[PDB]
């Protein structure tokens, strides 16, 4: 079986040609912190530790062209699956720790065994280099996951309370002629109130989660980075 | 050409307790009430003492965990193991309180509650009422009411007893 | 369930269907035509690229001895669990 | 003997236990305003940058109720 | 064999459950006006700061005790 | 087949869980009092403001009280 | 169940109780009386269960 | 189950007690007779939860 | 259930004494009359609880 | 006499009971938040490096919330 | 008489029942880090250590929690 | 059930127990040994729970 479609973001491709034909600055970044890995000066990294800043660009653009337009009504996110974001969290998440696998370093691993060596090794410390092991694909699951949901929701959420909205507007405006008017208004007044308060919500939980779906990434990155201090 | 620090003179240090040492039981707080580099009680076994500080009211007794108040204008009581209470007054100051059973009050003025005058308070307190209406601005204001609070605790601290 | 209809890709436009036999077997002869010519001797890497593994997963296949039933990839109705056939 | 038996009305029962999914969102954002405040008043010259943060926390608290919200609504209108 | 039933009385269970909802919802208010008097009495000169954060997060927890009272009227009245 | 059932006995449970809510509420009146004593004590100076405050706690905590009562009612007596 | 909530919520107001009057003894009248105020308030909300419970109970 | 937020409440009170007892000891007398009143209200509510589960036991 | 608020009101009695006895060790032994007092009356709304378990399941 | 049944609208049930797990996650995620806030006031020259920590625990506190999501649509899509 | 009944619907509601334990897990994870924030102003300069130790309290409760888990999931299937 | 009100007990005994140690660190034999107490009494509550849980299994 073999679907042939197609995404909805061709007039922003079109506007992108249009608006970036140019060079323009960019100064605002919704995840700034792939760009600054390191504060205190003098220390550095013999790893490809800014590798992440074009893919953590791109996918800020590629989400942001969606998500944030999806709140448009109408607007379709064509890449809305489960399975599909577990796909692009895959590789991106497996691609870096087979990276660092690749590396063959073994003591990378070090730090997997928690605890001092006062613990138990067998009944502890094992079970805790298990725990951890199995967090790391857990934290993979979870990004997915939260960024799945968070959309889900929010947009069936919209869905059903525009759908209210429209109700009441259309077969109960008639009120306002009558001696229940300022029942209608109270009501419609409620719901303009809900309608706003819901599209900033929207539009901040969006960016908001595009930011730690950057930050889970980066943050694996980290965990297994060593600084090296200049002499 | 090395000088010596002021505190090598003074031969009377605060001794303080291993964490990792065995508890004893104490049955007296040695107590040192200071005013203005002057001590009015020095290493005074007591019973216990009770001191006013800005959240509230500590009764220290022997034993009591180390700690660091301080202290507001208002009483304060030291109750000997005899069964014998003394009563001061200070206006403010630190209260140092060490798990070894000792307790540190130094205090900027520290006068027995029997030196105090109530009519000479109650109208300071109606002359200070009077100089905050007349108060310029808020920084003059906020100098009065410091006054008027002190004028206060120590009218409040004479009718309780 | 209508709220549930609107995650849906808007932009539908031609869908194919093609058997998995037909064109593996089309794959098949592709490769072998591109794996004939001489000049590509049967111990360069690119013919046992092509090759092995594909020989491997078959006969891993082949050899499978499984107790239990494994119903067809491509039945007409896969929906009902009570009907494996 | 086999007796498939389909009731309809359960659908109100799954979705009124999903809204008590929200007395622990409710709960939640209180607390974050109550430390909110005893914050302010503990270091008032960061008033604005504590309210930056307790709004960001409000909103990822306030996503998980949305999402017992949509299971409400799911049930409640299948 | 296929049955099919309908329950009448059902939807009176799922109402009261979102009404359990409003537990936590009228918790968490009373949670911030306790840190509020805290606040205020340890920081005396902001009475009005202090108060209208109390708002905002009172208006935040209504608004969850209001999504769940929604599905207890729709419900009852389903 | 299609069977419809109507059980009288429903309208009972749910006004039962419609009163549990109440707790929530009851609570959270016990916690602005127990933070107010405390406030008084930290600053004897405000006793008025904050009881005032803390009686706007109560009646809005109250308030979420009644909303669930109403719902409690109108299934006890339907 | 709804008195659970009203029992501990009373519980709260006395336990700050001891703490507010052994910070400042010397407001014990107005402390006990505000802890009173409170304990009022809860009671009427453990009644407006007990009222539903009994009312469900003789019907 | 009421139970539970009553017993619960009482430990509350018991261990704001001891807070209080310990932070000045000397009004312990005081603030005694103050927790015995907080047992007495909130045992009150508990007996109204334990009267339901006797009249409902025995009818 | 109502054993879950037995069980943590008891837990919470004991926490505040070990903060209280730090404070001021000199206090233990009345603290510790005070606690188990508490203990006694937690403890008797569980009697009540059990009662009521033994007084429904052999019945 | 064996029979079985089978009733079709208990997955609501299920799926709800599995929805309640989410409070449990929103009031970890406010207490997290609510300790930052407070703690900032403390040392605010740390603010970023808590502020990191308190994420942390939020991805962490966010993933158990998914699994019980995660089950109420693995019965409520069957 | 003797009746023996199979109800398949009933392992739905054993599972959702279960999920509901992970709203302990997930309030003492969010009870771990908000200490954790609040240690770290306290004590800044032992921030990698009470991570270390935070870190360990959050492993065996999310061992916990896949014991929930496994419970569920063998109640879901079998 | 009534476990998670025990195991929260028992959580919030040793939660204190770090705080009391930390206040006054040579005091920890006695805080120990209270804590010790506080969780044997928790305990026999759990275990009188888990003798009715038991009971009815049995039965
Ligand atoms: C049998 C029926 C026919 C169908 C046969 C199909 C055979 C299938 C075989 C089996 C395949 C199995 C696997 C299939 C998997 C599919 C998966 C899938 O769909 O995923 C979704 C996914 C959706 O991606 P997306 O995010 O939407 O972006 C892709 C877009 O293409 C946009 O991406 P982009 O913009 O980034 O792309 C770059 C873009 C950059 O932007 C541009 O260049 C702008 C233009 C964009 C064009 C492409 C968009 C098409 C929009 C819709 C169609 C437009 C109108 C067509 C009108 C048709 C009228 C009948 O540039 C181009 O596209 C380059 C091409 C430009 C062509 C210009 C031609 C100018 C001619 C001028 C002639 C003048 C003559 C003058 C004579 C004068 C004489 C006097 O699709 C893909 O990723 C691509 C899937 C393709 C898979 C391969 C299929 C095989 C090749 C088939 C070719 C058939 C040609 C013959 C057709 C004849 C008419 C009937
Ligand atoms: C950084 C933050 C950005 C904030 C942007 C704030 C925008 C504020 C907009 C105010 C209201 C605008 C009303 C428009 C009405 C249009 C006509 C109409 O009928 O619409 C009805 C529609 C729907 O209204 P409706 O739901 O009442 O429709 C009823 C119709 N029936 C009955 C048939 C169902 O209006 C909208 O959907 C407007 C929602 C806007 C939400 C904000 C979207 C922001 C993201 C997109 C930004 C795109 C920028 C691109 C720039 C170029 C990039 C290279």
């Amino acid at each position: 079986m073999f679907l042939f479609f197609f995404c909805d973001l061709f007039w922003l491709r079109l506007l992108l040609c249009m608006y970036y034909c140019v060079w323009s600055r960019l100064c605002f970044i919704v995840y700034f912190n792939c760009l600054m890995l390191i504060f205190d000066f003098l220390l550095f990294c013999l790893f490809d530790l800014y590798l992440f800043v074009g893919l953590c660009l791109f996918l800020l653009l590629w989400f942001m062209l969606f998500n944030l337009y999806s709140l448009i009504l109408y607007y379709c996110i064509t890449y809305l699956n489960l399975y599909l974001l577990f796909c692009i969290v895959f590789l991106l998440y497996i691609a870096f720790l087979f990276l660092f696998c690749f590396l063959c370093d073994f003591f990378l691993f070090n730090n997997l065994l928690v605890g001092d060596s006062f613990m138990d090794v067998f009944f502890i410390r094992f079970l805790l280099c298990f725990l951890e092991c199995f967090s790391l694909l857990c934290r993979c699951l979870s990004t997915f996951l939260r960024l799945f949901c968070n959309l889900l929701s929010s947009h069936f959420l919209l869905l059903m309370f525009f759908d209210f909205f429209y109700f009441i507007f259309v077969f109960f405006f008639y009120g306002v002629f009558c001696y229940w008017f300022i029942l209608f208004i109270f009501v419609f007044c409620f719901c303009l109130l809900f309608y706003v308060f819901l599209y900033l919500l929207d539009l901040f939980a969006a960016i908001l989660q595009l930011f730690i779906f950057c930050n889970m990434i980066l943050q694996l990155i980290m965990d297994f980075l060593l600084f090296l201090l200049f002499v | 050409h090395d000088l010596p620090e002021g505190f090598e003179f003074m031969e009377h240090k605060v001794v303080n307790k291993d964490i990792h040492a065995p508890h004893e039981n104490l049955e007296t707080l040695r107590l040192t009430l200071t005013r203005q580099d002057e001590f009015l009680l020095r290493e005074e076994p007591v019973k216990c003492v009770t001191v006013t500080g800005t959240n509230g009211e500590y009764g220290i007794y022997p034993g009591h965990a180390y700690k660091i108040v301080q202290l507001n204008p208002s009483p304060l009581t030291v109750e000997y193991t005899d069964g014998t209470t003394k009563k001061y007054f200070v206006s403010g100051g630190f209260a140092h309180i060490n798990n070894e059973g000792s307790c540190d009050v130094n205090t900027v003025e520290c006068t027995l509650l029997d030196d105090l005058d109530l009519a000479i308070a109650e109208k300071e307190l109606a002359a200070q009422q009077a100089a905050l209406g007349s108060a310029k601005d808020d920084k003059a204001k906020s100098v009065v009411e410091i006054r008027i609070s002190v004028i206060e605790a120590v009218i409040a601290a004479l009718k309780h007893h | 369930s209508n709220p549930a209809d609107h995650f849906r890709p808007n932009l539908k436009a031609l869908t194919l269907y093609a058997e998995r036999q037909h064109y593996v077997d089309r794959w098949l002869h592709v490769k072998e035509r591109w794996l004939a010519p001489w000049y590509l001797p049967w111990w360069s890497p690119l013919f046992q690229l092509g090759t092995w593994y594909s020989q491997r997963s078959r006969n891993l296949f082949l050899v499978e001895n499984h107790l239990s039933y494994r119903p067809y990839k491509f039945r007409r109705n896969d929906e009902d669990r009570n009907n494996p056939y | 003997s086999t007796v498939a038996i389909s009731v309809q009305g359960l659908h109100y029962v799954g979705t009124g236990l999903a809204a008590i999914a929200l007395a622990g969102v409710g709960l939640g954002i209180g607390t974050i305003f109550g430390n909110l405040l005893v914050a302010c008043a503990r270091q008032p010259n960061l008033t604005k940058m504590l309210f930056n943060y307790a709004i960001l926390g409000f909103a990822l608290t306030e996503a998980i109720g949305l999402f017992a919200l949509m299971l409400a609504f799911l049930m409640l209108f299948s």
